[PDB]
Order: C-alpha cells, then structure tokens, then sequence
DNA sequence: AAACGCGGGGGACAGCGCGTACGTGCGTTTAAGCGGTGCTAGAGCTGTCTACGACCAATTGAGCGGCCTCGGCACCGGGATTCTC
DNA sequence: GAGAATCCCGGTGCCGAGGCCGCTCAATTGGTCGTAGACAGCTCTAGCACCGCTTAAACGCACGTACGCGCTGTCCCCCGCGTTT
C-alpha cells in the first residue's frame, strides 16, 4: 500500500545515521514494509476507538497521542 | 533546466498512502494534521527497529543487513511491545 | 465535450475579444470549430479552455510586457506556435482507412462510413467518418485501402511446403516485386543467400556492417518469399522503438502492396487493432506483417502467442544476450516456422552470449556445446574457436562496408585526453579518500566506481558544486556571463569541447554528441542554450512522436539546428544522421560495441564526406582503464573473425464465375489464386469452359430445330446455355469498347450520344450518369457483384441503391441488360 | 472504618446554529514499476593450526551466619501557620 | 476575615542496622588435553547504480456539504457530612 522505492530510500537514509554504507537484502526491505504496515494499521484501528469514544468521525492527532500513551510508547 | 532537481525523503510517504492505510484501518475521515503526525510516529518505529537490525549485523561483522537479522529484531520488538 | 482547444483569434480582455478553436471530444479532428465563451456557453471540460486561456495570458503578457524578454524569445515563441500548428493541422490528414461500415439513422436515411486513422495519431482516436467526404479528401488513401481487401495476398492462400521447400536458384537481378529503387549488388547477393538458407529451412542471422541496408534487404526478402513462394502467413518483425517509423516508411517505399500493422500504443488502441485489423469476421488473419517493440511483446505475449506465425525476425538481436532474458523466454514461447536475427555486431562481451544467441536460432546440440570460456591466449582456445568458426560460418552472412562499398567515405577514430580541473581534481581526491566529511557539503558512496566515474567528467553532478562556485561570485551568479564562465571552467574537457565546437561552428560542420548520463546531457544542453546554440536532444525522456519529428527536422536540409545530442542507449541504435559528419563521444560505455553503434549512426550509406570521431577521456582517471577493459572485450573479433478431375462445387464456382466475368481464361489464374475456384489444371478449366460454350451453341441449334434453359455438365444440372452465351459476348463487347477508348482511365467513361430510356419510377433518381457509373462499376468488379458495385464510392451509388424500396438486384440486372443491349445496338 | 441517609450543587447530556475544513472531481505532471546494463565486493565455504577453556586437585581467605549494642526514625502532643469559604 | 487543617518541634521507645567473630565452603592456582575458533584463500551470488519505456498514481485547485465546536438549559447523581452499625 506504500510505494516500494520511496520506502527503501527512507529506510536507507535512516540507517545511514547508525553507520554509513550498509547494503541491504531486498527481502529485508520487504520485511520492513510488512512490519511497518502492520504496525500502522494496528495503530489506526486502535485510535479509531478513541475517536468514536469522543463521538467524532474524524481522527485527530490528540487521539494518536492518547493511543501511544495508553499502549505505552 | 538542471536546477529542477530537489530532495526530500520523508514525503515519500504521502497523503494517498496514509489514506489507504487509514481506510484499511476502517477510518472514516481524518484531519490533515494526521499526515505529519503519523510520519513522526513511523520514523520512530523505523528508528528503533533499524537500531536493532544494524547492531546484529555489526556484531556478525557483516556489511549486509539480512532478513534474518531484521526478523530477530522484530522478534525482540513485538515481544517487548 | 470540450477537447483541447487548438488556436485563438480576435482575463476579461481575452473572453471579450478572442475566439478560440475547439476540438470536440466525441468528434473528428476535422469537426473542430471556432467558438467563443458565449458561443460555447457551459459544457463538460470548460476548465481546459480556461487553462489554455491562462497559457495565452502568460503568452500575451510575457510577450508584451517584459523588457527583460528578448526578441529571440519572441522568435522562440513563434517557433512554438508554428510547431504546435504543424501537428494540429497534419492531424487532419488521414493515413489509414481501417474498416467500412453502413449506418442508418433516425432521420430515416443510410450512409457509408470509414473507420479512419489520422496521419500522426494512434488507432485509438481513430474515428468513423462519412465515406463520401473522405473519398474526396483522400482518394489515394481510400483506393489504396480498398485494394487490400480486394487483394488475394493473404494467409488463407499462402502455399505451405511442409513436405520440402521447393527448388531455389540464385536470382540474377532485382525481381519486379521490388519498387522502392535499385538494390545494390551485395544486397541482391544477400537476398540470394537468405533464399538459399530458407530453402534449406535453416534459421540464421544477417550481420552485414551497420547501415549497409539490412532493413531494405530484409523487406526485399519478405517480398520475395511472399510473392514468389507465396509465404503470405502472418509474419512478425520486432524493432527498437526509435527505428519503427523508418521501418514502416521502408515498407511503404519498397513494397507498399504489403499491408502491415504497427501494434503499439495505449491499451485501447491495441484493443481496437485486435478488434478490426486482426481477424476476418470472428479465425484467419487479415494482415501480412506486424511491426512491434519488445515492450508490447512482454505485455501481450498472452495474445500474440496464439498466432501460428510463419516467419519472425528481430532488427537488433544483441538485445538478446542471455537465455534468461524475459524477452528471450517469451519469444521462445512463440510458435514460428523460421527465425531471423539482424545485428550490427553479434560478438558481444562474451562468447557465452553468442552461444545463447545460436541456441535461440537452433536447438541446444547446435550450440557451442561446451561452456568453457574463451582463454585469453592458449592452444585450446585456438582449436575451439576455429571449430566454432567452422561450425557457424555457413549460418552467418556478414560483410564489411570498407570491403563492400568503396564509394562511402572512411572514418577517423581519435581519442583526446584532457587534464582535470581544480574542482575535478579535488572532488576526485575527496572521493578517493572516502571523505564523508568533504562530501557532506558535496554521497551514496556504495558504488565508488560509479561516483568517481561521473565525478571525473563533471562536478555539477554533485548538487552543491554549482553553489560552491557561484557563492564566491554571489552577485555575479545572477549574470549570464559568470554562470557561463563557471560552467565552462568547471570541467577541462568541456573547455576543450567548447573550443572544438567553436571551430566546427566556424567551419560549418554538423555534430553529434553522445553520453551515457542524462544529467550530463542536460547540463550540456543548457550550456548550448545559454550559448544560444541551435540543437536537439534525444533520449528516454522524449516519447515517439516528438523524437520522430526532431530527427526529421535535423535531417531536413534547411535545418538550422547544427547539433544533435543523444543518449547511447536509446540514441545508439538505428537512427539515421547522414546530415551529420562529426561525432564527439563525451564518455564511453563498458562495452565497445555501444561506441561502434553510436559511431555508425553517422557512418551510414548516403553519408558523403569523411567523418571525424573524437572520444574525450579524462587523463589520469579510471575511464582510461575502462578503455583497456573495452579493448579486452574487443579482442574477441580478432579470434572469431486430382487436376484432371472436376468437382460439382468447382462446376458451380466456374458457372458463377463465367456468369460474372465471361471468358475467365484471361483472369482464371487470379480466380484460382483468390480461391474462387479450387485448384485444378488451368487447361482442364479451359477445355471444360470451351466444351460448355460449344454445348451452349448446340443447345441454340436444338432450339432452332425445335421451333423450325438448363442443360447439364457431366450430369451436373447446374448450367444453362443462353445466360452464359449472352453474358460472355456482352461482357466481351463492353470490356473491349471500354478499354479501347477509356482504358487510360475508365473513370473517363460516358455513354455519350447513346441516350438510354429512364428508370421506371424507382425510389431513387437516376440518369445517364448513374448508368455510366454503374457500367464503370461492373467493369471494375464484373456483373452481379452488386455489393461491391453499390459500395464503391467513386460510383456515387452508395446512397442510391437498396439491399421493398423499388430497385434491387433483379432490377439492376434488367437495367444492365437494357443498357448493354442499347449500346451494342 | 464502612454503611446508610439526605440535600444541594455541579456536571453531564442534548439540541441548535454557524463556519470552516474535508472530501470529491478533473486535469496535468511526475515518479514508480519492470526489464536490462555492467561490475565489484562481500558472503559463503573450506582447511589448518594454535591458543584458550575445561577439568582436576589442593590450599587459603573471605563470606556468611549469629550475636550484641547503639542510634535513628516514628509516633504523639501542642502551637503556629496556611488555605478555603 | 475567620475557621479549620496542616506543619513543625521535642521527647520517648524500640527495632533494625552495623560490626565483630568463627568456621566452612568456594575461589584461586597450576597442569594437562582437546577442539573450536581464527585466519586465509577461493568462488560466484547478488547488490548498487543508471537507462528505457509505459501507465497510473500523485498533485493541485475549486466547490459544496457535513461535521465539529460552542453555547444554553435542564435534570440527575454524587459528593460531602453525620450517625449508626
Ligand atoms: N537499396 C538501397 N538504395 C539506396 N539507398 C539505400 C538502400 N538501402 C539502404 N539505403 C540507405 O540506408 C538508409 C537506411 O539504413 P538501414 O540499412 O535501414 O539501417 P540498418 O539496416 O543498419 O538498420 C537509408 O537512409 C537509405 O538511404
Ligand atoms: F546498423 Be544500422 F545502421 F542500424
Ligand atoms: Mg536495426
């Protein structure tokens, strides 16, 4: 659901700050994709509960902050 | 002209993709503020998992990150999650 | 609906004053009309007009207002206006009638129509149009069209030779099939070699040196096999995109009779081609030839593999380097009787690649059959390479232009070594020293070789280096002068290039630039622009149409643009640049054959002065070792170097034929070849025709005996005397007189002083003119061809005659009987 | 200390109105996806040799357990200060 | 501004902490033996970067409606306080 090349660029850019000039297996990038998608989808399914609890229809960032607090991060 | 080159990486996650994810997450409507907010969260998640993955690969004196190292990072993250 | 608006003629100033030219979304390009805002009112698409209005406003305001805008910018604006107008006019010109249709309307009226493709559009955005208009717009095109479905050159009637190929003997001269010009002697010899090989059934390659005519040779070979052998099955040619226009043009020049299709473009376009062009009334195929590109192979192999192709070829075989190529796999999924590979150079970087190629030609036991690589120098490599040479030499046709064609001027190959600039030197040293700190303000060091390779030619490929020079001129960076100065001095090899280019500008040379890197080519093009030079680019960024017109323009003999600037990958292959005489290779590929191709694009047949090639190399850089890698690859060439029977169905077909055409024995070969008659001895059909003519005369004598109508042939009752005898003599008389005066053109015909009686109260008005046109129709198509007679639009009949409206086939027959009796009286 | 009863105040709940933001559609532009080009580095494998760890025995010192003594913390009471109505 | 609650100060009581002493067990020292790991070399997979070509996704702007937010009014419940269990 997220474009492969942009995500691979981003993950490489982030990795750069721990140590330069890492190479990556493509399967590792796919694993990162699947993990990140799963995490985001879960976080949305969670925060939607907070949104409907506040009797909203929209998601608002207050709700993300709340969710991240309650699950603990 | 050549000057049309530009760079910004984090925007590679963009509103249509975030929309798709939210719709998969059953969301009805979203404020625009969410787009930058979720990007922050996503960076932190990446930040943590990469830190583990690289630390595996450097302990093995590798130059290449493998899917095995990644999945061991996830097996730590999800249980610590 | 509003389609793109074309032009404007005399925001609120625009809306009040101007009228625009509106194309319509559901209508032909010729249906476009001038409209104002108040004329159009409000309708789907109006924002596009507003967007065009904004464009015109920015066009107007920048033209009028700004003293910072030069007269030259106004010239460029006029050049854009004309460049758009040229295409938008030529879109009126038809190029292919696709199909004929009959339409009936709630008016209570019927019309004939053509599906027509415009001269620069795909088959998507083809449209129906009224037949009796397009016939007067493009009578050449409609006649050329209707010849095709009138033709008998078809897979339906291609003669198979599944038992064995027929006899072949070397053809002494250009066969009369071939019309575009004169074959060269060596070209004819190549055709002979291909014919010889095909008569042995073998697949092969043509590898005569680049530009020696391979397109003409191949199309001629097709023409020979299709006409002489009657190998009229579906044939397929796979083509690198940039050359597709010239191929089609070559087809049109050398063998226009062969109907061919450019299966290309958007999905809907291809779908319409599959709908209307491929199949006879869904199957069997209405076309001789496909041209296509590898993209559409990989996409539509699902469809195209369905066809039982007779013959297949590829213009550039080297693209198939290895058996695992998805193209190689998918093409091997095709079913075809023979294959033919064309190349500039078969001997790519590894003998393994040639082994895969010949495996493509032949089953694996034909191949090298031993995968040991070519030794750099040893005994075993010598015996093995000479073994392979002796195996393969029969299957290669190759010739060198130096040997073949001493008329063409030679080439000089020269290399120029240039010292790095300061910025080049420091960047190079910094990447050599892995200096992440230095490159932080310069960075993906994961390919050191690539990074320093692109550094070595030019520093502005690193995104600060421009600012890193301009900021020490932080005001002058606004000036054209200091921008140019900094750019040119950035890179010593550019300083050299500019000096040489200036000398060639003085001396009136015409020059090609090649590079691998699109960013570099962009920088160099911007250099030309700020120097004010006239040039065109070509690479992957330009779709087919704009590149096609750019090549055409630069080939135009007036063309002011003296520089053309190309990628090696897209621009290296098959482009024709014999208006150029000079080449600069700004950098080289790892593969020498790419450089040979790029050179050869200038060194075509028809180039008429000696060409200079300069290769520019950064001295004391890795690329002069890449040159040694190229030489090491180059080394390889120096190593390898019933008929008596008649069936009742045939009796029927003959009887109908002679009822339409009289003494068929003139036409009769065509009547077999078009399948009207099953294949039998021509002599048998002749004698049985004469026999029944005599039997008809006898029947007339029996009528005379009776007074003073069916009769059988070989018991077949499907015959009568009087209709045949009268029809034969009448049609002979008509065709004789029409030839005798008119034959130069029967459209000249008129019945003249013979004044016929009118039609009796038909549902359609009729005159001597309608009679005359009908007679010309019956001459073109014979008696009783009533569908074709009515359909032919040059007769103007197509409205006037019906499929309970009064005149029909019986009335037409009686009218013809009267008209011919009166004229014969 | 918990349970039970009583009154008053505050919060929660609901409805309404208005404005802004979000969604949708259209048109245009750009980048991604797929295939191919080319090369080198790094992984992955194999073999050999050496040093380190494990095992065993003896010896010695420290740590653990018990006991005793003293100090610090908690609790209680009174007076002063702060916060709330 | 007054009343109640909280805080601070001083003394007493005791229990826990801290230290000392003795004995036993664990750690330390030394020697021997085996193998795992380290080091070196070789082979070839696969990753990195870029081009070509196509098509849809993205991106931008405009328009309209729905939802969110704020305000007002009413009713319920819970909190607080006192008494009894
Ligand atoms: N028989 C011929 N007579 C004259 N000119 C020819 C002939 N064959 C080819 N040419 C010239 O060669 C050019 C086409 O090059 P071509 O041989 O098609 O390239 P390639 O075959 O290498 O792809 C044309 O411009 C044409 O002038
Ligand atoms: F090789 Be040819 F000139 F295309
Ligand atoms: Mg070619």
């Amino acid at each position: 659901l997220i474009r492969k090349l942009p995500f691979q660029r981003l993950v490489r850019e982030i990795a750069q700050d721990f140590k330069t000039d890492l190479r990556f297996q493509s399967s590792a990038v796919m694993a990162l994709q699947e993990a990140s998608e799963a995490y985001l989808v879960a976080l949305f399914e969670d925060t939607n509960l907070c949104a409907i609890h506040a009797k909203r229809v929209t998601i608002m960032p207050k709700d993300i902050q709340l969710a991240r607090r309650i699950r603990g991060e | 002209r050549h000057r049309k080159v530009l760079r910004d990486n984090i925007q590679g996650i963009t509103k249509p993709a975030i929309r798709r994810l939210a719709r998969r997450g059953g969301v009805k409507r979203i404020s625009g503020l969410i787009y930058e907010e979720t990007r922050g969260v996503l960076k932190v998640f990446l930040e943590n998992v990469i830190r583990d993955a690289v630390t595996y690969t450097e302990h093995a004196k590798r130059k290449t990150v493998t899917a095995m190292d990644v999945v061991y990072a996830l097996k730590r993250q999800g249980r610590t999650l | 609906g509003i389609d793109i608006v074309i032009n404007h003629r005399l925001l609120n100033n625009c809306k009040e004053n101007y009228e625009f030219l509106i194309k319509w979304t559901d209508e032909s390009h010729l249906h476009n009309t001038w409209e104002t805002y108040e004329s159009i009112g409000q309708v789907r698409g109006l924002k596009r007009l507003d967007n065009y209005c904004k464009q015109f406003i920015i066009e107007d305001q920048q033209v009028r207002l700004d003293p910072y805008v030069t007269a030259e910018d106004i010239e460029i604006m006029d050049m854009e206006r004309e460049r758009r107008l040229d295409e938008f006019e030529e879109f009126h010109v038809p190029e292919r009638i696709i199909d004929s249709q009959r339409a009936s309307l709630e008016d209570g009226t019927s019309q004939l129509q053509y599906l027509v493709k415009w001269r620069r559009l795909n088959y998507d955005e083809a449209t129906w149009e009224n037949a009796t208009d397009i016939v007067k717009l493009a009578p050449e095109q409609v006649k050329h069209f209707q010849n095709r479905e009138n033709s008998k050159i078809l897979p339906q009637y291609s003669s198979n030779y599944t038992s064995q190929r027929p006899r072949f003997e070397k053809l002494s001269v250009q066969p009369p099939f071939i019309k575009g010009g004169e074959l060269r002697d060596f070209q004819l010899t190549g055709i002979n070699w291909m014919a010889f090989l095909w008569s042995k059934g073998d697949n092969g390659i043509l590898a005569d040196e680049m530009g020696l005519g391979k397109t003409v040779q191949t199309v001629a070979f097709i023409s020979w096999l299709i006409f002489a052998r009657r190998q009229n099955g579906p044939h397929i040619i796979v083509v690198p995109l940039s050359t597709m226009p010239a191929w089609l043009d070559t087809f049109e020049k050398w063998a226009p009779d062969l109907n061919c299709i450019c299966y290309m473009g958007n999905q809907k376009s291809r779908d319409t081609i599959r709908e209307y062009e491929f199949y006879t009334n869904p199957k069997t195929m209405k076309f001789n030839v496909l041209l296509t590109t590898y993209e559409y192979i990989l996409k539509d192999r699902a469809e195209l593999g369905s066809i039982k192709w007779q013959f297949m070829a590829v213009d550039e075989a080297h693209r198939l380097k290895n058996a695992e190529s998805s193209l190689y796999e998918s093409l091997n999924s095709f079913k075809v009787a023979n294959r033919m590979l064309i190349t500039g150079t078969p001997l790519q970087n590894n003998i393994k690649e040639l082994a895969a190629l010949v495996n493509f030609l032949m089953p694996g036991r034909f191949t090298i059959d031993q995968e040991i690589d070519f030794e750099n120098q040893d005994e075993e490599q010598e015996e093995y390479i000479h073994d392979l040479h002796r195996r393969i030499q029969p299957f290669i046709l190759r010739r060198l232009k130096k040997d073949v064609e001493k008329s063409l001027p030679s080439k000089t190959e020269r290399i120029l070594r240039v010292e790095l600039s300061d910025v080049q030197t420091e960047y190079y040293k910094n990447i050599l020293t892995k200096n992440y700190s230095a490159l932080t303000a310069g960075f993906s060091l994961l390919n050191i070789m690539n990074e320093l390779k692109k550094a070595s030619n030019h520093p502005y490929l690193f995104d600060n280096a421009e600012e890193r020079v301009l900021q020490k001129f932080g005001d002058g960076k606004m000036t054209r002068e200091n921008v140019l100065r900094g750019l040119i001095m950035s890179s010593g090899k550019m300083v050299l290039l500019d000096q040489l280019l200036t000398r060639l500008k003085k001396d009136g040379h015409r020059v090609l630039i090649f590079s691998q890197m699109v960013r570099m080519l962009d920088i160099l093009g911007d250099y030309l622009s700020i120097k004010g030079i006239n040039f065109q680019r070509l690479d992957g960024t330009v779709p087919s149409a704009q590149r096609r017109i750019s090549i055409d323009h630069f080939n135009s003999p007036d063309s002011n643009d003296f520089v053309f600037l190309l990628s090696t990958r897209a621009g290296g292959l098959g482009i024709n640049l014999m208006t150029a005489d000079t080449v600069v290779i700004f950098d080289s590929d790892w593969n020498p054959q790419a450089d040979l191709q790029a050179m050869a694009r200038a060194h075509r047949i028809g180039q008429k002065n000696h060409v200079m090639v300069y290769r520019l190399v950064s001295k004391d850089t890795v690329e002069e070792e890449v040159l040694e890698r190229a030489r090491k690859k180059m080394i390889l060439e120096y190593a390898i170097i019933d008929m008596d029977s008649i069936g009742e169905s045939e009796v029927r077909a003959l009887y109908k034929a002679i009822l339409k055409f009289g003494n068929l024995k003139e036409i009769l070969d065509e009547l077999i070849a078009d399948g009207t008659l099953p294949v039998k001895s021509f002599e048998k059909y002749g004698e049985t025709y004469d026999e029944m003519m005599e039997a008809a005369k006898d029947c007339v004598h029996e009528e005379e005996k009776n007074r003073k109508v069916l009769f059988n042939f070989k018991g077949v009752k499907s015959l009568n005397a009087e209709s045949l005898l009268s029809r034969v003599e009448d049609l002979k008389y008509l065709k004789n007189l029409i030839n005798s005066n008119y034959k130069d053109d029967p459209l000249k015909f008129s019945l003249g002083n013979n004044t016929p009686k009118p039609v009796q109260n038909w549902s359609s008005n009729w005159t001597k003119e309608e009679d005359e046109k009908l007679l010309i129709g019956v001459f073109k198509y014979g008696y009783g061809s009533w569908t074709q007679i009515r359909d032919d639009p040059f007769l103007g009949i197509t409205d006037k005659i019906f499929l309970k409206k009064v005149p029909g086939a019986i009335h037409l027959g009686r009218r013809v009987d009267y008209l011919l009796s009166f004229l014969r009286g």
